[PDB]
């Protein structure tokens, strides 16, 4: 579950980028 | 939103696989020469690196002819193709129905994804000779030249062959129109779960088809599979066969299906350049050897299965289009002579007024008597003869007088007849207001009105009868038979009111 | 002998063996199928390989696969056990009853009888079909030809066929049905379990199915009337009977080898046919003979594309036809049933040197006869029957007895009007006709004749219902 | 409805962008890491 | 015909052929490792100016180019195996083409002496000590006794990971496929 | 990159290439030509090498010339600076008046729009002739064809069109000549510049031309029409604007198609067309749909060899059209012009629903009639006129008296006949053709409806032919 490295880093980019918008 | 897509994100596969694996050495025209894939079955789909599918069609010893499944414009020389292991197989199950597909089970709709739970393969075998049990049920078109001249049980193919701009896509579409009432009510030995497969048609005129399913609210029972004309030639070759398999499970689901090719002239065109690309061997008028086993193997798949299978069905209703009434041309001929009828529709009949231009002289049903119900038989037979009368001696109608009274009799019996077989579009009608109106015009009951105004008279009948009688129409319907009380009250019906107009 | 696959294009497989390679026409088995996939060599192309027709769909082939060799030809069982069944081209069973346990083997790729087996006498088949065995006599070992539609009593006709000819020369019969529609065959299946000829019961079947259905790959559907030609010639060869031999349909069996000739490439012939489209045609048409043992009759059904006589596939089958059978449906309407057309039904055996100068004056006599009422229907229906003499109206009086007197009640056909089956001998169809031209009933109503067997059942109809 | 789809189409598009540029710090070990125990895994079970 | 032994790997066309014909021939005679010796030796001797130059001209007599190769044959002192290839190769025409004959004869020994091809294509530049590792752990994919012929390759097109190729099988764990498969399924 | 030209076979060189191979569609620029020669890769021979059809002649080519790569396929200009500007097949101008300065090139081999953009409403287009606007109502944004062998008259119509549509129209407007006369393309262009949609001063411009004249080689008049299509997709995406899409021919298309075909190694089918004649017509045919982002009303002039409908080619392109409009030269050699055919006209909005009862049951009772007198054709020619039935003489009469009526003179062919070019707007002519059918003219004569605009103006020639009578 924490071993993918770019799928994870997609979703942390998607939590930044979430954060983003407000 | 962004809380939207993770999910988005989460929801993959991200793992990797050992796999298989060739590199094209040649691409042009659509067709991928691959080399390797040594352990590649035939008729299997292969994928390219780019993204795209394709279905290793010719195995040839040193080299695999892959057919790709869109523009090759994303392919080139040297990339990747990694094999599957899986035949083409397509979704199915009562989620498509209200969707609409192209020929791979992807929703083209918008409208959200298919959640079909269950695979099936395209290239199935048709059940055997045992599984099928004779053509009895009648599957209502809601034609009256189709339901009661060229009747169509559930379980036959019946071409429907004509020119160009005759009506056909019309007749199917009336057909698939008229089961809403089937689908509607309750009994679930009479729910026809239409299907329709376009084929090289242009995507405005699908849109314009599936307004006219929505507007008659026909698309809650119906699929709709489409391989347009801009799609590679691979994917109208195979449309045909996802739609037949999307029939098959409701067919060995002890459910009845309907599926409707249109046409199956452009499928035929599409396998012809799909060989004459592999360079398989050409024939007449350049199509393969296959281009019978291909329709063949496709027309074969519709039964009526038993009651120990499940007692399903398919109907099928292949169209075909034929250039100036050449019915003998090689496709036209491959396909007549694997179906159960025909339906031929010719243009000197629909501009001289006769719509649905139906050609009942050519048109043949080869079950016949069966697949009608009793009291569409009772009024049909005679018809049938009355119009066949009338046929061999139409051609003295230009002079009419001068001759025997019989013969005049034939003919102001034959015109009310032809007239009264004229219909509206997208007005398809119960059976048992068929029987009314062919048994008003069979019985006498006009041949001293005009005939300019058999129309009229055939509407305002109806109108007369749907909301005043509905009990005698349920009476014949229940019952599917004309009782002697039955019968004396639809004279009274028919005669009491021709008197009062 | 164990090859491999090499190529499968399209519905021709190409297999490589090493040790040594099968003889054309060999049957080889496909190892690692579920469904019995057998490839039939047509090919040697150098290099230890060999170009197989499949007789099944060729879908999910692995090039490297192995190809097991039979030995010989494609095998099937003969014995008397394959009657009332069904089997497919390679003798599998279609029927869901079992296996179809023979002790015999043969194989359906064997030559014609030698010069010196063939029977030089032409006989004549009494069918028992008073229409047939006299204007259009079927000859013992002749190729017929069964013109005619759909809803004209063909499939009644051929379980008449077939029970006529089991009654009467205790020879059993066979169908191959050459590309036979999936719903026409369960169709006929059944038809025969009602009207008897077939029997699941006791094993007292009087017919030997054979399906290649209309789906299955075109190197099995060219194949099949060659299935039905082994199991009959079982009947002929090792029980010296005659047999029937029915093969719906023959233009179906030249579509076939089309299909199949193209696939192996070769250069279409003059219409897109095979270029071997008459020795194709003759290397199967030259084994329903009549050798000395037994004879092998064969009532073909043919289709004539597109109306031309002149086309190669009707053009080539003429070649063989000894007879005609032009069922009609103009005599249909009348309910004349068969409704054999008399004037259109054509043998080369109506000749009086083979059936004698009796049958063939009785003949020539109902057919002249036949063709002047035709003729006098036209002045009738323009003028009147005014407009004809009694020299005149006697003769349309005779042609209506006569086109009467053909009419025969089938035993099969007792579902639909209940008589009774009437196998009527040659005998006494050459008297009555002979009697009926001679004046002998000009006075008994017309209805004394319609349906019904010899003469003598005429007289007693017109005294019954004269009184 | 529109806004919506405008939104989402723009997000997937920037983030992406902003991936294929992310991808290139100095994670190398550890892929390579992931990798050889990826074949570790195949090969156990690749026979 | 004579019964042949065939190659364990199938290469086709001309090459194809001849390749085939001589392996058969050299499996036979045991004379293998000692015809690709030969083999290797007349590549060069079939690039030298004067006979590259000559045998490409099409006027000379095909005699003439047959008795040619027999004396730089004899010179060389090829096995017969050998100096009967070239001959055949000489008088059917088909010299032009000599090293696709070679270069397959040498993949049919390749595989025959069990060397599986294989290839690593690495996001960046490569340690030798990760190659190492790669190497060890590859090894566990052969059958049993086969050898691992490892060519390794840059590549910073793809983003990140590696794909690893092994005779057919193809594993592909580079970042770049891991980011496009994501933004389809997340499409 | 840069590869080498291997061979060159008639209009097709294959090219060799060392560096990475360019995808299939690209553009390739042969180097050392003094007028651009573009290739385009259409084949991956394999053996690092590529098959490339030329769209311009190939003399001069050597063996070995260098190749350069593009990297796209072939970019053209487009926007509202290519409004009034010839182009060729690869948008360069043949006006001679300087480069196209533009911002925004676009490549020509695009994608169709996909079945979630289709558009599904259609509604009636007036273009002012009586036969078009009776029995094949011309759909607002939606493809049209005009059919019909050599000599009918598919230019004048199309000029027709033109004239009325374009500068009664609001929104741009593109021509896109394929494979067609070059007399006839200075002809449009001088005649457009006299009618002022094409100005040489200011930039009020109203339709791009583009020109693949038949003189150029067949590998540039197979894609001239993704040239104009190109041109007027972007004014109907980008400019969000109505376009008026004319192409003439568009048979050249798969004419020149297939003479290409056969050097492209590939078996010839059924007439000798290319063997993927279906799905290049498709692919190219699904990218003039109207879509919910614009609206393109396609007007095409499609050729039929020998006046033949069953060949391949109208045998397939009328499966692409909303109204197909069959001319035909047994009616034209009647004088009957438009030549059009009442009977093999078709119009996918001639439904009640779209056109209304009046309407629909003028057009079918015309249809009627006409058919009536067809068949009794086939007796008049045993009989004679005289001894028909009395019934029937009336029939025969009004169908003549409809066949006259719906010629009529063009304000283009005042050239031809000397007449003057003549309008009608759809409710005269369906007054007109209810009047003839009831027979409220069924004492006039017959060439009282020869060449006239509304019923009125039939009404007035009766009289002033029989004055002089
Ligand atoms: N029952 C009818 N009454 C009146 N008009 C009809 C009827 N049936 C069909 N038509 C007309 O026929 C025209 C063609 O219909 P349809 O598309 O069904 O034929 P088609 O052969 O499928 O066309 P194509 O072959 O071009 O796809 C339609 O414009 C329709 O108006
Ligand atoms: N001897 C007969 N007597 C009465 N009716 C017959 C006779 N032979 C045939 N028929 C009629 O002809 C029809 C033939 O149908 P069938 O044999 O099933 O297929 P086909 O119509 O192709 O022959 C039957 O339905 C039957 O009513
Ligand atoms: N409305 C018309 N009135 C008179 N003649 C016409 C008309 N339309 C076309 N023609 C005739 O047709 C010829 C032009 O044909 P054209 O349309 O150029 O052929 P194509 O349709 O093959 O391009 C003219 O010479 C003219 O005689
Ligand atoms: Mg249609
Ligand atoms: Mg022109």
């Amino acid at each position: 579950d924490p071993v993918q490295k770019l799928f994870v880093d997609k979703i942390r980019e998607y939590r930044t980028k979430r954060q983003t918008s407000g | 939103v962004s809380s939207i897509l993770e999910e988005r994100i989460l929801g993959a596969d991200t793992s990797v696989d050992l796999e298989e694996t060739g590199r094209v050495l040649s691409i042009g025209d659509g067709i991928a020469r691959v080399h390797g894939l040594r352990n590649v079955q035939a008729e299997e789909m292969v994928e390219f690196s780019s993204g795209l599918k394709g279905m290793s069609l010719n195995l040839e010893p040193d080299n695999v002819g892959v057919v790709v499944f869109g523009n090759d414009k994303l392919i080139k020389e040297g990339d990747i193709v990694k094999r599957t292991g899986a035949i083409v197989d397509v979704p199915v199950g009562e989620e498509l129905l209200g969707r609409v597909v192209d020929a791979l089970g992807n929703a083209i709709d918008g409208k959200g994804p298919i959640g079909s739970k269950a695979r099936r393969r395209v290239g199935l075998k048709a059940p055997g000779i045992i599984p099928r049990i004779s053509v009895r049920e009648p599957m209502q078109t809601g034609i009256k030249a189709v339901d009661s001249l060229v009747p169509i049980g559930r379980g036959q193919r019946e071409l429907i062959i004509g020119d160009r701009q005759t009506g056909k896509t019309s007749i199917a579409i009336d057909t698939i129109i008229n089961q809403k009432r089937f689908n509607d009510g309750t009994d679930e030995k009479k729910k026809l779960y239409c299907i329709y497969v376009a084929i090289g048609q242009k995507r405005s005129t699908v849109a314009q088809l599936v307004k006219r399913l929505t507007d008659a609210d026909a698309m809650k029972y119906t699929i709709v599979v489409s391989a347009t004309a801009s799609d590679a030639a691979p994917l109208q070759y195979l449309a045909p066969y996802s739609g037949c398999s999307m029939g098959e499970y409701f067919r060995d689901n002890g459910k009845h299906a309907l599926i409707i090719y249109d046409d199956l002239s452009k499928q035929a065109v599409a396998y012809r350049q799909m060989s004459l690309l592999l360079r398989r061997p050409p024939g007449r008028e350049a199509y393969p050897g296959d281009v019978f086993y291909l329709h063949s193997r496709l027309l074969e798949r519709a039964a009526k299965m038993n009651d120990a299978f499940g007692g399903g069905s398919l109907t099928a209703l292949p169209v075909i289009e034929t250039q100036a009434g050449d019915v003998s041309a090689y496709i036209p001929t491959n396909v007549i002579s694997i179906t159960d009828g025909q339906i031929f529709l010719e243009t000197e009949l629909f501009y001289k007024g006769i719509r649905p231009a139906i050609n009942v002289g050519l048109s043949v049903s080869r079950v016949g008597s069966a697949a009608q119900t009793r009291a569409m038989k009772q009024v049909a037979g005679t018809m049938k003869l009355e119009l066949a009368q009338y046929r061999e001696v139409a051609a003295f109608a230009q002079f009419g007088s001068d001759l025997d009274a019989a013969t005049q009799q034939l003919l102001s019996r034959g015109v009310r007849l032809t007239e009264l077989l004229k219909q509206g579009q997208y007005s398809p009608m119960a059976i048992e207001e068929q029987v009314a109106v062919i048994y008003a015009g069979v019985r006498g009951y006009l041949d001293k009105l005009e005939p300019s105004k058999i129309t009229k008279f055939e509407n305002a009948f109806l109108s007369h009868v749907i909301s005043q009688h509905q009990a005698l129409l349920g009476k014949i319907r229940t019952d599917g038979k004309i009782s002697e009380e039955s019968d004396a009250k639809l004279k009274e019906i028919v005669t009491n009111f021709l008197a009062g107009f | 002998t164990t090859g491999r696959i090499v190529a499968v294009i399209g519905a021709v497989v190409d297999v490589q063996f090493d040790e040594g390679l099968p003889p054309i026409l060999n049957a080889l088995e496909v190892q690692g199928r579920e469904t019995r996939l057998v490839l039939e060599v047509a090919q040697h192309l150098g290099e230890s390989t060999v170009r197989t027709i499949a007789m099944d769909g060729t879908e999910g082939l692995v090039r490297g696969q192995k190809v097991l060799d039979s030995g010989a030809p494609i095998r099937i069982p003969v014995g008397p056990e394959t009657l009332g069944r069904i089997m497919n081209v390679i003798g599998e069973p279609i029927d869901e009853r079992g296996p179809i346990k023979t002790k015999q083997f043969a194989a359906i790729h064997a030559e014609a009888p030698e010069f010196v087996e063939m029977s030089v006498e032409q006989e004549i088949l009494v069918t028992g079909i008073k229409v047939v065995d006299l204007l259009a006599p079927y000859a013992k070992g002749g190729k017929i030809g069964l013109f005619g539609g759909a809803g004209v009593g063909k499939t009644v006709l051929i379980m008449e066929l077939i029970n006529n000819v089991a009654k009467a020369h205790g020879g059993y019969s066979v169908f191959a049905g050459v590309g036979e529609r999936t719903r026409e065959g369960n169709d006929l299946y059944h038809e025969m379990i009602e009207s008897g000829v077939i029997n699941l019961k006791d094993a007292t079947s009087k017919v030997a199915l054979v399906y290649g259905q209309m789906n299955e790959p075109p190197g099995a559907r060219a194949r099949v009337a060659l299935t039905g030609l082994t199991v009959a010639e079982y009947f002929r060869d090792q029980e010296g009977q005659d047999v029937l031999l029915f093969i719906d349909n023959i233009f179906r069996f030249t579509q076939a080898g089309s299909e199949v000739s193209a696939l192996l490439g070769r250069i279409p012939s003059a219409v897109g046919y095979q270029p071997t489209l008459a020795t194709d045609m003759g290397t199967m048409q030259e084994r329903i003979t009549t050798t000395k043992k037994g004879s092998i009759t064969s009532v073909q059904a043919i289709y004539v594309p597109a109306d031309d006589l002149t086309d190669p596939a009707p053009a080539t089958t003429f070649a063989h036809l000894d007879a005609t059978t032009v069922l009609s449906r103009a005599i249909a309407e009348l309910g004349i049933y068969p409704a054999v057309d008399p004037l259109d039904s054509t043998s080369r055996i109506m000749d009086p040197n083979i059936v004698g100068s009796e049958h063939y004056d009785v003949a020539r006599g109902v057919q002249k006869i036949l063709q002047d009422y035709k003729s006098l229907q036209d002045i009738i229906a323009i003028l009147g029957m005014d407009e004809l003499s009694e020299e005149d109206k006697l003769t349309v009086s005779r042609a209506r007895k006569i086109q009467r007197f053909l009419s025969q009640p089938f035993q099969v056909a007792e579902v639909f009007t209940g008589h009774l089956g009437k196998l009527v001998p040659l005998k006494e169809t050459i008297k009555g006709f002979q009697q009926i031209l001679a004046g002998e009933y000009d006075h008994l109503p017309e209805q004394a004749f319609y349906m019904v067997g010899p003469i003598e059942e005429a007289v007693a109809k017109a005294d019954k219902l004269a009184e | 409805n529109m806004m919506r789809q405008k939104e989402q189409e723009h997000m997937i598009n920037w983030v992406e962008k902003r991936v294929v540029q992310s991808i290139s710090a100095q994670q190398e070990k550890e892929t390579i890491a992931k990798c050889i125990a990826d074949l570790k895994l195949l090969s156990k079970k690749a026979q | 015909f004579a019964k042949l032994v065939r190659p364990p790997v199938q290469i086709y066309g001309i090459e194809g052929r001849y390749a085939t014909a001589l392996y058969s021939a050299a499996s036979k005679q045991n004379k293998l490792e000692q015809v690709e010796k030969e083999l290797l030796r007349v590549g060069q001797i079939l690039k030298e100016p004067k006979m590259a130059a000559s045998l490409l001209n099409p006027y000379v007599k095909r005699s003439v180019k047959v008795k040619s190769l027999s004396d730089m044959t004899a010179k060389e002192k090829f096995s017969p195996l050998t100096s009967n290839l070239i001959n055949l190769l000489a008088e059917n025409g088909r010299l032009t083409n000599t090293p696709a004959v070679i270069s397959a004869f040498s993949t049919m020994m390749s595989v025959h002496r069990g060397e599986v091809p294989c290839t690593v294509t690495t996001a960046s530049a490569l340690d030798e000590a990760t190659l190492t590792e790669l190497k060890t752990v590859l090894k566990s994919f052969l059958s049993k006794g086969q050898v691992l012929k490892l060519e390794v390759k840059i590549d910073p097109s793809i983003m990140g990971g590696m794909i690893v190729r092994i005779g057919e099988k193809y594993v592909d764990m580079s970042a770049k496929t891991k980011i496009q498969k994501l933004s389809r399924a997340m499409r």
